[PDB]
C-alpha cells in the first residue's frame, strides 16, 4: 500500500508540475483526443483488442 | 537515456506541432495552436521564457521532457488505484485520501492540499477521472 | 524497564526502524511510535510474543498507556532483541504433538470449528475473523484441518 | 479392519477402503 | 538449410564490414530515437497474427 | 542491393544530424549531435577524424555510399531472426556457440577462428542465443 501511495503521489506531483505550465495543457489535452488518436491511441486500441 | 516511455512516439507529436518544417517550432507557428483550439503579445513572447531559443528538435524534445520525468503509464496508475481498494469505485473521500497521503507517502502541506483539491474537487475522489486526466486519456 | 545488554548489526536496527516508519502513523511526530501496537510489529518482525509477555515487556501498560501516549522504540530495542534471543518457543513436532491430543480419531487432522474455538477462547484472546483468515485456505471440505502443515506454514510464514 | 481404516498410511487405508465367496468369484471370472 | 547458413555467414560478413567503429554505435543509439518503421512492422505482425 | 527501410533510416539520420540545415555535416553539427544523443565524456578531436574521412561538403549521397561500403551485404534484422530460428531445430535459442561457430566455419564460407571466437565468446553451457546476437548488432 505504501509503495502504491508513493507511486500515486509522485505521479500527481509530476502532473501538477506539468499542469502549472500554460503550454502543456493546450497541446496535451486535445492531442490525445484528436492528434494522438490516429497514430498514438491506435496502439492503445490494437493493444486492447489484442 | 532520456524520454524512456510514452515519449518515443511524442516525436510524432512534436513533428505535427510544426507546420513549416524548419526542423523546430517557428516563432510565428504558434497560431496553429490558436487554430488547434486567444494569442496575445504575452502568448507571442512567452516562447523565450518557455524555450531558450528556436534552434533544434531533439533539444526541444528533451526540454519538454524534463517536465515528464515523473510520468508513468496510465494502466500502472489504474492498477495502483485498484489494488489500493479492491472495490475500485472511487468512493474514497477527499480528506481521507489527503490524510493517508500526508501521513504515509510525503509530508504534503496546505499549499499542496489546496492544489490537489483544485485538481479534483470533492464530490470523494473518483480515481477514474484523475487517472484519465493525468495522462489526458479521458 | 530493560537494560542495554545485546546489540546486533546497525543495518538490522536500520531496517527495523524503516519498518516502524512504515507503521508510523504520526506524520510530523515521526520520532515517537505507538506504545502498544509496537508489539504488533514485533509480531511482524519474525517473533511470536505471547500476550502476558508482550504486556510486561512494556511494564504492564494501561489501555490509555497502550494507545494514547507515545514512546521511543529504541529504548525497547534491547528488550526486543532479548525477547528474540530467549527462544521461549516450542518446536514444530512439539506443536503438532500438542495439537494432536485435540482430536478424537487420530486421522492426522483436526476439525475446523473446534480449532477456531480453542484458538479464540481456550488460548489467548483473539478475534474470530483473525482465526478464519488464519485457516483461510487451510480450511477444507469436511473441516479436518491439516494441523501439521498448518502449523509449519504458520511458524515458517 | 476398522483399525486399518484409521491407520497412518494412506496405502493401508486404500487397501481396506471397504469390506461373495472366493470360489464363486473365481468361477465367474473364469 | 545451406541457404540459412549462407544468410548467417552473410550477416557475419556484414558485421566484419562494419565491425565496431563508433559511427555505427551512434547509428544504433539513433535507432531508438527513430523507430517508426519498426513500429509499423510491429503493427503489421500484430494484425497478421490477429 | 540497398534495403529501402535502411536507406530511409539513413535519410532520417541525415535529417536529424543536419541541425544546421546547411545540407552538409560540419564540426558544429557533430558536436551538437554528440551532445544530444551521445555523452559529453568523449570530447576529443574525433571531429577532425569525421571531417577528414569525408573532406569538404558532404551530402546524403556520400553518406549513403559510406553506409553501403561499411555495411556490405545489408540484411534486415527481422530476416536475420527468421534465418536463425529456421536454422535452429527448436528455435528456443539453446543453440551451442561452439557448434554453430564450427558449422559456420566448416559448412561454407570459411572464416578466421580468432574473429569468430571474438564475436562468439561462448556465452553460457554455450547457449549463445540469437536474440541477443542480433540485438547487439542492431542496437550496439
Amino acid at each position: 500500500r505504501r509503495d502504491s501511495l508513493l507511486v500515486i503521489q509522485w505521479n500527481i506531483r509530476a502532473f501538477m508540475g506539468v499542469k502549472n505550465w500554460p503550454w502543456m495543457k493546450l497541446y496535451f489535452k486535445i492531442k490525445p483526443l484528436l492528434k494522438s488518436a490516429e497514430r498514438e491511441k491506435e496502439m492503445a486500441s490494437m493493444k486492447e483488442e489484442f | 537515456m532520456f524520454e524512456q516511455t510514452q515519449i518515443q512516439e511524442f516525436k510524432e507529436a512534436f513533428t505535427i506541432m510544426d507546420q513549416n518544417r524548419d526542423g523546430f517550432i517557428d516563432k510565428n507557428d504558434l497560431r496553429d495552436t490558436f487554430a488547434a483550439l486567444n494569442v496575445k503579445n504575452e502568448e507571442i513572447d512567452e516562447m523565450i521564457k518557455e524555450a531558450p531559443g528556436p534552434i533544434n528538435f531533439t533539444v526541444f524534445l528533451t526540454m519538454f521532457g524534463e517536465k515528464l520525468k515523473g510520468a508513468d503509464p496510465e494502466e500502472t496508475i489504474l492498477n495502483a488505484f485498484k489494488v489500493f481498494d479492491p472495490e475500485g469505485k472511487g468512493v474514497l473521500k477527499a480528506d481521507y485520501v489527503r490524510e493517508m497521503l500526508t501521513t504515509q507517502a510525503e509530508r504534503f502541506s496546505k499549499e499542496e492540499v489546496d492544489q490537489m483539491f483544485a485538481a479534483f474537487p470533492p464530490d470523494n475522489l473518483d480515481y477514474k477521472n484523475l487517472v484519465h486526466i493525468i495522462t489526458h486519456g479521458e | 524497564a530493560s537494560k542495554i545488554k545485546i546489540e546486533f548489526t546497525p543495518e538490522q536496527i536500520e531496517e527495523f526502524k524503516e519498518a516502524f516508519m512504515l507503521f508510523d502513523r504520526t506524520p510530523k511526530c515521526e520520532m515517537k511510535i505507538t506504545y502498544g501496537q509496537c508489539g504488533d510489529v514485533l509480531r511482524a518482525l519474525g517473533q511470536n510474543p505471547t500476550q502476558a509477555e508482550v504486556l510486561r515487556v512494556l511494564g504492564k501498560p494501561r489501555q490509555e498507556e497502550l494507545n494514547t501516549k507515545m514512546m521511543d522504540f529504541e529504548t525497547f530495542l534491547p528488550m526486543l532483541q532479548h525477547i528474540s534471543k530467549n527462544k521461549d518457543t516450542g518446536t514444530y513436532e512439539d506443536f503438532v504433538e500438542g495439537l494432536r491430543v485435540f482430536d478424537k480419531e487420530g486421522n492426522g487432522t483436526v476439525m475446523g470449528a473446534e480449532l477456531r474455538h480453542v484458538l479464540a477462547t481456550l488460548g489467548e484472546r483473539l478475534t474470530e475473523d483473525e482465526v478464519e483468515k488464519l485457516m483461510a485456505g487451510q480450511e477444507d471440505s469436511n473441516g479436518c484441518i491439516n494441523y501439521e502443515a498448518f502449523v509449519k506454514h504458520i511458524m515458517s510464514s | 479392519v476398522g483399525l486399518y481404516q484409521k491407520s497412518s498410511l494412506k496405502l493401508l487405508s486404500t487397501l481396506f477402503a471397504n469390506y461373495q465367496t472366493v470360489s464363486a468369484l473365481h468361477r465367474e471370472n473364469l
